[PDB]
């Protein structure tokens, strides 16, 4: 065929028999952790195309029309040219509002996306010498992230978007020299401004995409050049990956997903309405809603300014509104998660170059201030959320504030001390199963009456017919018969019937002997390891 | 090492893929086939299985292109025909949509699984620190390029350059301060309904012994269309937003938002003409950032027991009270007036001010009370404002006394 | 080949420069130090020719810095003082911008030159057909998994996935739809002094036995400036930009663009109202794509040897012949009217139109004559439209006829 | 009028010039949405298209 010419006269030219032969066979491991981060990815490739659908019919404009367009309760309505796009895409663009509500969902989903995978990577330990940048690198992105999403649904110049724009503007302006002259840099004059929603137009479009864009290759390109983590397991040590090929088992694997996330994201598209705006009506300075709270990911941020107490400075001439703690607080809780890794050295005590991963129950510590963080960063959400919360489940608002406010201390405690007991007995159940073997659970009476459990050993047993202890691994213990084949089915066939009974038995005797193909060669490999450590 | 083209003419290709996979360091150490019985049903039942989300996909898709071309889309009102259709257009196209990506993803994973061999694959990890000739020659080559360029003797040159270097930055950043502005100027107007720039300012500076500025309230008014021979369009000449209002309008405990309505800009009432076209200035008027202000009315019981604010004794007329809509904290406006416990309420962050102790801060992130406006009755019998703000409204900035 | 590190602890620093290059396949083939004599003048006359570049970046900069800062930069007008400084603002910051970003570039190419040595490097390529092993392996890998995967044996499975895949593709691109539009519709409009959007009509469409639509010429009028103590704004109130046109107004041999003039949007003459506020309504006729019509007054003598299309027997008015000024060639403007020679010319690729053999083309890309507008005075002694253009104006797309 | 004279030979073509016209400027010239589609195609697409090739 004339594929073998197509890819000749590739070669001939740009010699990448080499390198592209070194690219598909690179190892990565299987792990279901190990593509969270794939999903915040394919998250940011569905912003990027539906983004870019939506700018050939958005107009970043703050001047007014008298809307005429096809949402006949706004007709005659004065409004922003933003305001009048977006309603036109919503309602005059055949599938405009299918697309800006996947936008604003895949928006959510890329955020949501890169906590928990950030979660992952705090918890298991991937952070670690040497890759300590992945981490600096994607606390940006995920700052980015946020701060990209906010000013994205701030374009729109509807109701609910001014305020936050409106909030914004007066926490910079009170700052404790420079508030007044950053306002009228940033937004060119008192708000609101003419060149207000251009600057953010093309800080929406163009500079934080771009930034996204360049950070998320170099990423991605770090975690290809130093090899991806994996846990411990069967022949695995700090100097190996095993896993499968990038190609044919993996990229298929990958583009699987990558089909999951985007069908997923265009079903929720069509089927859950997100940020119905044609019912604020548009912005003007003297208007407000009680629920007017920013997106899910920014709503911590309104809740550090729900519980702070009110502390407001006057010096004379002068004064630090009390507005300017919460903006200490939010810097030093985003300091604190930038430059974990190096406060995790100076009293860990150690700078060795991990591979292998740490279960979470295994570094109690860490997730418990894990945890911990979590109760924090929840406490700042649910106050900020707390509008809502009171209304619907009927407590009382000023408790609510004060439930964040005393919370924001008490929770974390309970959380560290509960997260940390419960993982030290995580792991002795672990070492439990470790030096007496599975609790299989089956019971029976002796003749002397005595109720003995019959546990079945994992390794060795010595002369008095007992196990002899294993020491732990790291690798996770199995717990239950099941977990080892017990309950595996004899049968074979489909629903309504058998196979025949000569197709039945050599397919089974195929499988165990595969069973214990795989069994030899694990231990064969990890034999190999301790030959290869002395 | 160095294989001939002979030797690899007399290898077989399971060998050669062996050995392609061993120069790269990478050892399969386990493949196996996943149906190695010939008339094995359960290649069948695999087959089966992933056809049926293939042909699921291929429906959904088809529908998806069905949905987007032929369904109804366009806008239907409340009391419309066909308002079934239009709001399923979205729901519908979305969800075949997305059943036509997810079957097809769903068939991909499901013949990975079951189709493509299990593997087990390992690759040895070369990382850590570098071998001992490549990282000692790198610091050779470097020091010998540094050392045969003579940068390092000649200090007065490395000096100036540096000066140039941080010279042409300093020059391709001046340009960005073209952004740069004063904050304290009055950007070059006489005075304008909603001031001057300046965050000292709003619209009632223009009670500074200059103007008449009374209360409007908002009709809420829209544009009204004309249509005839020459086409539909929108007049906004026989209109206008902002309205003035008599003291008998507001009953014991109500509220209302007035906004600076200066007297040039009246077009209700005995002057009402038909032909003046007041509705940009209204407008332009009500989208001030810090101009409305709640107008309250209180019963007489609950007016007895005020406390008034140091300097602010005479503002009030009479059961009337008028503070300032745009919040201490950030500047959400106020705007939840609580009709008994006499508690203005803010709904951004829950600061709640005592209407009756002169607005001062009683819960919340808010530390300073809401400044009041003086408000008298004009000639005519219409509520006007009887002076300026005396206390600068809106969030408190770093240079605002108090 | 693979040193130990003893060996290395042995080896001089520029032997291993000479290994470093030497393991990436590049040998230094030359390399001369520029001055080797000790005391020699020639290094001192080099720094002083670079350190005075350096010198004057660093003034450049700092000038820079300085015009940018402290010359004055607003507009002046033309009798203002001080319009020597606004005029030579920009070229000043830029002149000393440019010098020191230049000189900084001139310092450190005569630095390379006059210091650092000269250098022959050699480098072999390792380029061209790949290796036979790499190549024949990275075949059997490639071939191992398309075979180890069954694809290429189950022709079913590879067709509806097939489908599939063309089905993501469409529905993918369906959304792109939106934007398709058909060209031949209405927009949903009665009709406008624009026409209905499609290409079959303008604002003389109108005149189909409809509206009287004058013959409106383009007075250029500004918005007219009001200030008072409320501030200061501009106003159309009182104003018109399109104005009606009595016959004896154009001299013979004369021009004049004129817009179509609904009657009821004229504010003119006797039925001039000062507070009408017509103007956007003339501004949006006169920006419509395909309505500027040129009204041109002939000489008698030449008004003799005029040949008339057949079927616009009528549409002259005497003297007066009415093109349309929209360009049959590509639309733009053709504006320029040729008063002997009565040639109406387009300035953008040179067509010309006989103005008196019916606007027909003689020179130029232009295929097709200038559609004409009937014309006739009215009751009043002004000049209105007697008809409709029964050509579409403009230019030519498909489907249209001739 | 060179943006009039891209319009007026996209409209010329012999069969698609009037549907390709109201696709890419969204209908007649002069149009809402003209300037806003070649802006975010002179500031966004056609730039990282050039950086991404050069
Ligand atoms: C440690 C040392 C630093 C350090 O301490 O900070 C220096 C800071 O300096 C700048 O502030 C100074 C000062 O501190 C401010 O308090 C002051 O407020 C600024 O003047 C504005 O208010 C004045 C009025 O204020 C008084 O009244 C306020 C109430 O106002 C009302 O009542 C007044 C009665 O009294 C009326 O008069 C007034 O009209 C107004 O009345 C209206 O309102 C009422 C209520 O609504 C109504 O009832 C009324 O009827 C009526 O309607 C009180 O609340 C205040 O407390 C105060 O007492 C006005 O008079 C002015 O006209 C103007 O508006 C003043 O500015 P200035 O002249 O620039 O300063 C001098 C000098 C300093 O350098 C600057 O300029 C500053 C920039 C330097 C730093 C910037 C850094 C760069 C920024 C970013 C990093 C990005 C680039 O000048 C120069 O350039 C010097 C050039 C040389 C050096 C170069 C550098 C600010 O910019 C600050 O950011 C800055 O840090
Ligand atoms: C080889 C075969 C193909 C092939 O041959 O081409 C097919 C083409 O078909 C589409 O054109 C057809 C036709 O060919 C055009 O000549 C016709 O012009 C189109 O109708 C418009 O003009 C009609 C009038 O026209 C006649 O009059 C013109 C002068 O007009 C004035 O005088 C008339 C008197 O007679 C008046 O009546 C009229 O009002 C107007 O008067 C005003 O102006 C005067 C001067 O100013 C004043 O004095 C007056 O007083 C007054 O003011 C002459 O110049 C013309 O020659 C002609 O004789 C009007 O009647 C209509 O209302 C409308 O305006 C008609 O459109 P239709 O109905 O869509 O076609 C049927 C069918 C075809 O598929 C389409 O629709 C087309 C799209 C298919 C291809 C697109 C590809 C996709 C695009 C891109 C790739 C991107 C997606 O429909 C359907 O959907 C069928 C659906 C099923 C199949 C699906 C597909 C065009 O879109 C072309 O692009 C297209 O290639
Ligand atoms: C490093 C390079 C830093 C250069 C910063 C120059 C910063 C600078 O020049 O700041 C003016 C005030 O500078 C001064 O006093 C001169 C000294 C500056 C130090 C602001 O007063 P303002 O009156 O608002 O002037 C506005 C312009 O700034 C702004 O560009 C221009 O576009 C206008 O908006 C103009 O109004
Ligand atoms: C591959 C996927 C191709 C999908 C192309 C659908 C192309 C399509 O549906 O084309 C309409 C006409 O289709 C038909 O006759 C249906 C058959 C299409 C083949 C145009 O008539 P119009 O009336 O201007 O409709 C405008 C909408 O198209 C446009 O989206 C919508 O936003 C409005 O602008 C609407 O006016
Ligand atoms: C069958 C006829 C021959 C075609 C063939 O073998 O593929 C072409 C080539 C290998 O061909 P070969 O015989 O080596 O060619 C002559 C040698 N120079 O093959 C190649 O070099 C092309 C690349 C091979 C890999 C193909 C894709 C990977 C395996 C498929 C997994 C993905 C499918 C996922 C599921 C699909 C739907 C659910
Ligand atoms: C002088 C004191 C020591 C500093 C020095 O040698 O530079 C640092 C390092 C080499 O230092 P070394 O002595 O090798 O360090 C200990 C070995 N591990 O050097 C390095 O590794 C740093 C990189 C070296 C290259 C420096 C820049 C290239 C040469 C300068 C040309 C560019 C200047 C162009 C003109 C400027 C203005 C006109
Ligand atoms: C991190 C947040 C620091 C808030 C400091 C407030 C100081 C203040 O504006 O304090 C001023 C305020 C009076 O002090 C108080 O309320 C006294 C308590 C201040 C906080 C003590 C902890
Ligand atoms: C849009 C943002 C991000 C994208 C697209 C992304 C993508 C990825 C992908 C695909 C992987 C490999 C597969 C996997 O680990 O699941 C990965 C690994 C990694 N990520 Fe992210 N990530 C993002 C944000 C972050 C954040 C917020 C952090 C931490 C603060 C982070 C730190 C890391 C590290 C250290 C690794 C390597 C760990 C290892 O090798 O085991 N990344 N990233
Ligand atoms: C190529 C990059 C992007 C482009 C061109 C783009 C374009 C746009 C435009 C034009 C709007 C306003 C128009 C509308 O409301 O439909 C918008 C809104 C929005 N954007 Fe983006 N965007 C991009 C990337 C992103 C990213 C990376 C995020 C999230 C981190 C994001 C989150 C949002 C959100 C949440 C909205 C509000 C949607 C709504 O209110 O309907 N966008 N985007
Ligand atoms: C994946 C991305 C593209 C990769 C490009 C690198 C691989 C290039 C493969 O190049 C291809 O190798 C096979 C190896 O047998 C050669 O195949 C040829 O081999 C010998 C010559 O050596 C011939 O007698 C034989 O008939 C033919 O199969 C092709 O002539 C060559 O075109
Ligand atoms: S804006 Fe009112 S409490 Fe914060
Ligand atoms: S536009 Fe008139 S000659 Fe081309």
């Amino acid at each position: 065929m004339s594929l073998a010419t197509v890819g000749n006269n590739l070669d001939s030219r740009y010699t990448m028999a080499s390198g592209i032969r070194r690219q598909i066979n690179k190892v990565f491991p299987t792990h279901w952790s190990f593509m969270l981060g794939e999903i915040a990815l394919y998250s940011f490739i569905v912003l990027l195309l539906t983004g870019v659908y939506l700018t050939l019919f958005f107009d970043p404009s703050i001047t007014k029309v008298i809307y005429d367009g096809g949402y006949l309760p706004l007709n005659g309505v004065e409004m922003s040219r933003a305001y009048a796009t977006a309603l036109d895409i919503s309602f005059e663009v055949r599938g405009g509002l299918f697309i800006r509500q996947m936008h604003h969902w895949a928006a959510l989903l890329f955020v949501v996306s890169m906590l928990v995978h950030m979660l992952r990577i705090f918890f298991t330990g991937a952070f670690r010498r040497p890759r300590e940048a992945n981490w600096i690198i994607g606390v940006v992105l995920i700052i980015l992230g946020m701060a990209e999403g906010f000013m994205g649904y701030s374009l729109p110049d509807d109701l609910l978007s001014g305020v936050g724009l409106r909030i914004m503007s007066a926490i910079i302006v009170g700052l404790p020299i420079i508030g007044t002259w950053m306002h009228w840099l940033i937004f060119g004059g008192d708000f609101p401004s003419d060149l207000m929603l251009d600057r953010f137009y093309i800080a929406h479009v163009l500079i934080i995409p771009a930034i996204l864009l360049g950070l998320i290759a170099a990423h991605l390109a770090l975690v290809w050049y130093q090899k991806h983590t994996q846990f411990p397991g069967a022949g695995r040590t700090e100097n190996n990956v095993i896993g499968i090929r990038i190609m044919p088992l993996f990229a298929v694997k990958a583009v699987a997903f990558g089909l999951i996330v985007f069908g997923f994201l265009a079903l929720l598209a069509g089927v859950t309405t997100i940020n119905a705006i044609w019912n604020l009506g548009p912005y003007n300075p003297s208007q407000v809603s009680a629920g007017s709270q920013p997106d899910v990911y920014m709503l911590w941020t309104d809740g550090a300014a729900r519980v702070m107490p009110a502390w407001e400075l006057y010096l004379g001439n002068y004064t630090i509104p009390a507005v300017f703690w919460v903006a200490v607080m939010l810097g030093i809780l985003v300091v604190l998660l930038v430059t974990y890794p190096f406060i995790e050295r100076k009293f860990t005590g150690d700078d060795a170059h991990h591979n292998l991963l740490q279960r979470p129950r295994d570094v109690p510590v860490r997730t418990s201030l894990g945890v911990m963080a979590l109760v924090f960063y929840i406490l700042l959400t649910v106050s900020g959320g707390n509008d809502v919360y009171a209304m619907q489940f009927h407590v009382s608002l000023n408790a609510m504030t004060w439930i964040g406010r005393i919370g924001l201390i008490v929770g974390p405690a309970i959380a560290y001390f509960i997260t940390y007991r419960l993982c030290i007995g995580l792991q002795r159940s672990d070492r439990e199963v470790l030096e007496h073997g599975i609790e299989t659970g089956i019971i029976k009476q002796m003749p002397n009456g005595a109720f003995i459990e019959v546990h079945q050993p994992l390794g060795p047993v010595d002369d008095h017919g007992h196990p002899i202890p294993l020491p732990y691994a790291g690798a996770a213990v199995p717990k239950q018969m099941n977990q080892l084949g017990y309950a595996e089915v004899e049968t074979r066939g489909g629903f309504f019937g058998p196979d025949p009974e000569d197709i039945r038995a050599k397919a089974k005797e195929i499988e165990h002997a595969n069973h214990i193909e795989e069994a030899n060669t694990l231990r064969a490999l990890n034999e190999a390891n301790i030959e290869r450590d002395k | 090492k160095q294989y001939t083209t002979q030797e690899l003419n007399a290898m077989s290709n399971e060998d050669l893929a062996r050995l392609g996979t061993e120069l790269d360091d990478v050892t399969i150490a386990y493949r196996k086939e996943r149906f190695p019985i010939a008339n094995d049903p359960a290649e069948k039942r695999a087959a089966r299985a992933v056809t049926f989300w293939l042909v699921l996909g291929i429906i959904g898709g088809l529908g998806f292109l069905a949905t987007y071309i032929f369904w109804p889309w366009e806008y239907k009102a409340h009391g419309d025909e066909g308002l079934l259709a239009y709001t399923l257009y979205t729901p519908m196209l979305g969800i075949t949509s997305g059943l036509c990506i997810l079957s097809l993803g769903f068939a991909v994973v499901l013949y990975v699984k079951k189709f493509i061999p299990e593997e087990i694959a390992v690759q040895r990890r070369h990382d850590g620190p570098s071998e001992e000739v490549d990282r000692r020659t790198i610091v050779a080559l470097l020091n010998d390029s540094w050392q045969t360029s003579t940068l390092g003797r000649r200090k007065l040159i490395m000096g100036l350059a540096g000066g140039g270097a941080v010279l042409a930055g300093l020059t391709i950043i001046a340009p960005m301060g073209g952004m740069i502005k004063n904050p304290w100027n009055p950007k070059e107007g006489p005075m304008d309904v909603q001031g001057d720039g300046t965050l000292w300012t709003s619209g009632w500076t223009l009670v500074e012994n200059d103007v008449k500025v009374y209360l409007g309230r908002d009709t809420a008014a829209i544009a009204e269309s004309h249509t005839d021979a020459t086409g539909e369009h929108w007049s906004t000449t026989g209109v206008s937003r902002l309205v003035r209002m008599r003291p008998e309008d507001l009953a014991a405990a109500s509220m209302e938002t007035v906004f600076p309505l200066p007297a040039e800009m009246v077009n209700d009432g005995a002057e009402y003409d038909p032909a003046k076209d007041v509705y940009e200035h209204q407008m332009h008027s009500v989208h001030g950032p810090r101009n409305a202000v709640m107008l309250i009315r209180l019963r007489t019981a609950d007016a007895e027991k005020v406390i008034e604010r140091e300097g602010q004794e005479s503002f009030h007329y009479g059961d009337y009270y008028a503070y300032s809509k745009i919040c201490t904290h950030i500047g959400c406006p106020t705007s939840l007036y609580e009709a008994q416990t006499n508690r203005i309420l803010c709904p951004c962050h829950q600061s709640q001010f005592d209407a009756l102790h002169y607005g001062k801060p009683v819960f919340g992130p808010a530390a300073r009370a809401l400044p009041q406006l003086p408000i008298t009755v004009d000639e005519e019998g219409y509520l006007i404002a009887a002076g300026n703000f005396i206390e600068p409204l809106g969030p408190a900035f770093w240079e605002r006394k108090s």
